[PDB]
RNA sequence: GGAGCUGUCAACCGAGCGUGGAUCCGAGGAUUUCCGAAUGGGGAAACCCAGCACGAGUGAUGUCGUGCUACCCGCAUCUGAAUAUAUAGGGUGCGGGAGGGAACGCGGGGAAGUGAAACAUCUCAGUACCCGUAGGAGGAGAAAACAAUUGUGAUUCCGCAAGUAGUGGCGAGCGAACGCGGAACAGGCUAAACCGCACGCAUGGGUAACCGGGUAGGGGUUGUGUGUGCGGGGUUGUGGGAGGAUAUGUCUCAGCGCUACCCGGCUGAGAGGCAGUCAGAAAGUGUCGUGGUUAGCGGAAGUGGCCUGGGAUGGUCUGCCGUAGACGGUGAGAGCCCGGUACGCGAAAACCCGGCACCUGCCUAGUAUCAAUUCCCGAGUAGCAGCGGGCCCGUGGAAUCCGCUGUGAAUCCGCCGGGACCACCCGGUAAGCCUAAAUACUCCUCGAUGACCGAUAGCGGAUUAGUACCGUGAGGGAAUGGU
RNA sequence: GGGUGGGGGAGUGAGAAUGCAGGCAUGAGUAGCGACAAGGCAAGUGAGAACCUUGCCCGCCGAAAGACCAAGGGUUCCUGGGCCAGGCCAGUCCGCCCAGGGUGAGUCGGGACCUAAGGCGAGGCCGACAGGCGUAGUCGAUGGACAACGGGUUGAUAUUC
RNA sequence: GUUGAGGCGAAUUCGGUGAUCCUCUGCUGCCAAGAAAAGCCUCUAGCGAGCACACACACGGCCCGUACCCCAAACCGACA
C-alpha cells in the first residue's frame, strides 16, 4: 500500500550513448511506463539525495520477432534522462564508470 | 393512436383481414383509445393520460 | 529468507521498516543485476517473496487475524 | 504425501532449494494494473482529463496513495414553483436493476422457397427468424369438468383408441375426442355479507338514546350514516356462508369495557398442545452425525530351469495367488516386474444433507338443533351484435375457447355447460391467488462403453486452429502426425 | 499380426460426373527476364565479381529522377555478422536473415483551450414490443486562440541535446 | 593529416534587377451578399481587509509523437 518511489525507477540502461552521457553526468533510467517527469524528478530526488536540473522522457516500442510461423512482440519500455544540477554530486551507479 | 391504455394496460391485438377471394393479410385491433386531462384531487393540476373508452365509461378516470 | 513466524512478533512499525528495507535491497540488486555484478539471481525472487510475506502479514492484521 | 525439485514447446546453460519435509495434490483466505453492463466526465475498448475527503511529499506551486462521485425504479424523510390549497419539481438516506450464458420453457410477432405437374384458397408452418421473459426445470393444476340413465372425480407425461370419426379448390392434404392401460399423486389460501378499530365527510353539530346486552340509574353527546385502511368472521355445490331463537366455555391471571349484579366479550401475560424452513409464515443461532463431496493410503502370488532372440512378456518344463485372469506400461502375447485391480481404510477445514435444542408462529369454545324473514357469494365482467383468430371443423345450421369495438345484466327462484335452437333432465359453481412428483435439456464435472473413425478418415481443428490467409465489413477459413 | 470352417453385419469393389485432394508429365530447356538515361577502365575484397568497395572518365534528371512533410506502413534506421530461402541472372551486396543499439521539447504537431457540418443524448415527446426523434448538455478540425531563433555535435535524434 | 578528428583563418564596398513574399483583415470595383465559440477589453451584480506595483534571488513548467520510407523497391494496386 505504502508507495517507494524506489518502485518508478526500474534498472540503468547500459549502453554506448548511457556511458557518454555519464561523462557529462546525465543518467539513463528505465522508469515505469505509466509514470510522468514531475514524479521521476520528486523520486530521484529521495532516492539519491541529489538535485535535478530536468528529466527528459521517451517511449520506445519493442521489437517484433518471429520465432517458428508467427510474429512475437518484446515489451514497450518508457527511458528517463536525468541531468543534475550544475555542481551537484554524482549519483554512484554501482557498476557505470564509462 | 395511441394503442396503449395508461390505467389498464390493454394493447393492440392482431388478426387477419379476409378478401372476398379468401386472401388473408395482416392487420391490427386497436383499442379506442381518447386523450383525457385527468385529476387526482378537486381542483388539481390536470395531467394528459391515453386512456380507453371502456376506462372512461367506468369511473376509472376524472376530469 | 524470513519466517512468517518470526515475522509476526513485530507490531507495527518494524513491519514497515522491514518493508522499507526489503525494497531497497531489490532495488539494489535490480541495479547490480542490470550492469551485470550479480552471481546468485535467485536473490531477487527471494527478496521479493520475502516482500509478499510483509504485505500479507500487515494485511491480515489489519482484517481481523 | 514422502525424496527429489526449480511448468511446456525445448533444449542449452546459469544459479539455488529439500527429511528442520521441498516440488506436488485438496480446501479456505490475501493480493488482484487497465478495458469491458462499465457506471466521476470524455473516448478511435484497453486511453485521456477530473471533483471532494483524508494522508504523503515540496522552501511553495507542481506530484503521489486510498476511498467516494452514472442513470433509472421502490421506500422513508425535508421543501411545496407559476399559486392559494396544493402538486410538479428539488435535497437527503437506504435498498434494487443493468450484462453474459450450449440446450430446454412460457407469452407475443411471423416468411419464402417447396407441394398442389400451372396458381390465388390451401400447403410448407405457426416452421425459419425476431421480440419479451424465466427456472432448475418451466407451463398446467384442484371442475362454472367429463359422461349419459350407470358412473368418474385437480394437473402433467407415456401407450392405445387411430391415420379412425371427420375436414378439404372434398384437390394436394390435414386430422381429433370419449374411453381404456400405465408413470406419479396433494391439496391449500383469499374477496364478499357481518362485527370492531384508526383517517375523512354529512347530520344531532346535543336529543346519541348512545356509551358491553340486560337488570335501574349515571355523563346525558357523542351517537347516527358512508368512504379509505387494519383486525376478527367466512371459503361451499347434497349449496354454503352472514344475520336470528334453543344450544357453551384449552387453563388461569392483570386491566377495560359508566356505576351495584348475571352473562359476557376485548387486550396483555403466564400455563399447555401443535407446526415449522414448507403450497399452506418468515429468519437466524448452537450441537451431533455408521451421512455425503472436495486430496489420498493399503492391497496376494516366479530374481525358476532350458531354447531362440539385441531384448522374453514367445515356445517347453515347472512353482504359486486369486473376494484380485479389468486396463495400461515394461527392449515381442505378463494374474505372480511396475501403476494398478478385488476388497478395505481415510477428512483440518469448507460446502451439501439429516437430527436435536434454542428460536419462530398458530391454537385461548363454540358444537348441534331450529327459523326460512333478510344480506353475501369476485363487473364495464357475463350475455348479446359486428369483425377476426383458433378448435377434425377452410363460415358453414357452428356449439366450446381467445382478441378489439359497441351495448350491457342478475347473486341461488342466480348463472354456466351437455355441438344451431326450445322444453325437461343431468353436471358444475366463471370473472382472485398459490401448489411437490411423474416430463424436457447438457455449456459443464466425474465414471464407463462401442461388430464407431484411425491422419484426404474422425470435430473446421491429433500439428501455431477459429490460427495462417482472404474480405472495408458482416463474414469465409486451411495445410502440416510416426528414427 | 494372420489362415480355415459354421454363423452375423457392411462407409464392400470406379474409368469416365468440363468430379475432389495430392504428386507428376506434355508444351520445353521453349516464351519471357517489366519503359528508349549508358555505361567503361584501373585497383581492391573473395573459393567465387558484368552487378559489391574505392578512384577516374562518360551519360541522364534538374517545376524532378533534388529537398521537406501529411496520410499510410511499422524497425524497413545504425553498428557488427550471414549467404542453401528471397532479389526475374550471379552476388562477397541488400528494403532479405540474426544479435545488439537508436527516437530526449514550457515554445514544433496534437491533448489538457474553443467551436462548424455532424454524432451521441439526462429528462422528454412519439411508437403494440423492438424502437424513432430530440432539449439541456457533451463530443467532433479540415478552421479560431496561444511563447524561439542562429550555430555545433552522434554511426544512428535534434527549433527536443 | 592512421585522410577521422585537429590548428590557423583574409576581405566582406557599392550598384543593377527583382517576386508566387511584406505593408494589405488595407484600397478600388462587383453581386451571387460572403461560420461559430473561446480568447481579449469593458460594465455592473458581487466579493472584499488587506491590497496592487517595481527590483533582485530561487524555483515549477504535465501527457502523446519525434527512428526510417513518403510520385515510392518501405503507401493503395496479389509483385522490388
Ligand atoms: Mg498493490
Ligand atoms: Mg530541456
Ligand atoms: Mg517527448
Ligand atoms: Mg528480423
Ligand atoms: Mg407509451
Ligand atoms: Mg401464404
Ligand atoms: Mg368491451
Ligand atoms: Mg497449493
Ligand atoms: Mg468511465
Ligand atoms: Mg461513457
Ligand atoms: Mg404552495
Ligand atoms: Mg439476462
Ligand atoms: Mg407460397
Ligand atoms: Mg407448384
Ligand atoms: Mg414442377
Ligand atoms: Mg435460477
Ligand atoms: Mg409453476
Ligand atoms: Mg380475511
Ligand atoms: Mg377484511
Ligand atoms: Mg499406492
Ligand atoms: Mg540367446
Ligand atoms: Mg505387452
Ligand atoms: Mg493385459
Ligand atoms: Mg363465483
Ligand atoms: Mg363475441
Ligand atoms: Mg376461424
Ligand atoms: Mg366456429
Ligand atoms: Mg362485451
Ligand atoms: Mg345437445
Ligand atoms: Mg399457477
Ligand atoms: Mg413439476
Ligand atoms: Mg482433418
Ligand atoms: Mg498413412
Ligand atoms: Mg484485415
Ligand atoms: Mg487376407
Ligand atoms: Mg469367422
Ligand atoms: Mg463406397
Ligand atoms: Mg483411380
Ligand atoms: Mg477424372
Ligand atoms: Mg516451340
Ligand atoms: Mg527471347
Ligand atoms: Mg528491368
Ligand atoms: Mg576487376
Ligand atoms: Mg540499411
Ligand atoms: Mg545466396
Ligand atoms: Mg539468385
Ligand atoms: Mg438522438
Ligand atoms: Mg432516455
Ligand atoms: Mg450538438
Ligand atoms: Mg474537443
Ligand atoms: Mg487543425
Ligand atoms: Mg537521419
Ligand atoms: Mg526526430
Ligand atoms: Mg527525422
Ligand atoms: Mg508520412
Ligand atoms: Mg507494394
Ligand atoms: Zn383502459
Amino acid at each position: 500500500t505504502l508507495a517507494d518511489p524506489r518502485d518508478i525507477i526500474l534498472a540503468p540502461v547500459i549502453s554506448e550513448k548511457s556511458y557518454g552521457l555519464l561523462d557529462d553526468n546525465v543518467y539513463t533510467f528505465l522508469v515505469r511506463p505509466d509514470s510522468n517527469k514531475t514524479q521521476i524528478k520528486i523520486a530521484v530526488e529521495k532516492i539519491f539525495a541529489v538535485k535535478v536540473a530536468s528529466v527528459n522522457t521517451a517511449n520506445r516500442q519493442g521489437k517484433r520477432k518471429r520465432t517458428r510461423t508467427g510474429y512475437g512482440k518484446r515489451k514497450s519500455t518508457k527511458r528517463a534522462i536525468v541531468t543534475l544540477a550544475p555542481g551537484s554530486r554524482p549519483i554512484d551507479l554501482f557498476g557505470a564508470p564509462a | 393512436m395511441a394503442a396503449v391504455c395508461d390505467i389498464c394496460g390493454k394493447g393492440p391485438g392482431f388478426g387477419k383481414s379476409v378478401s372476398h377471394s379468401h386472401r388473408r393479410t395482416s392487420r391490427r385491433w386497436d383499442p379506442n383509445i381518447q386523450t383525457v386531462h385527468a385529476v387526482t384531487r378537486p381542483g388539481g393540476n390536470k395531467k394528459r393520460l391515453n386512456v380507453c373508452t371502456s376506462c372512461i365509461k367506468a369511473g376509472k378516470i376524472t376530469r | 529468507g524470513v519466517s512468517p513466524g518470526e515475522l509476526r512478533e513485530l507490531t507495527d512499525e518494524e513491519l514497515a521498516e522491514r518493508l522499507r528495507e526489503s525494497k531497497e535491497e531489490l532495488f539494489n540488486l535490480r541495479f547490480q543485476m542490470a550492469t551485470g555484478q550479480l552471481n546468485n539471481n535467485r536473490r531477487l525472487r527471494t527478496v521479493r517473496q520475502e516482500i509478499a510475506r510483509i504485505y500479507t502479514v500487515l494485511r491480515e492484521r489489519e482484517l481481523g487475524l
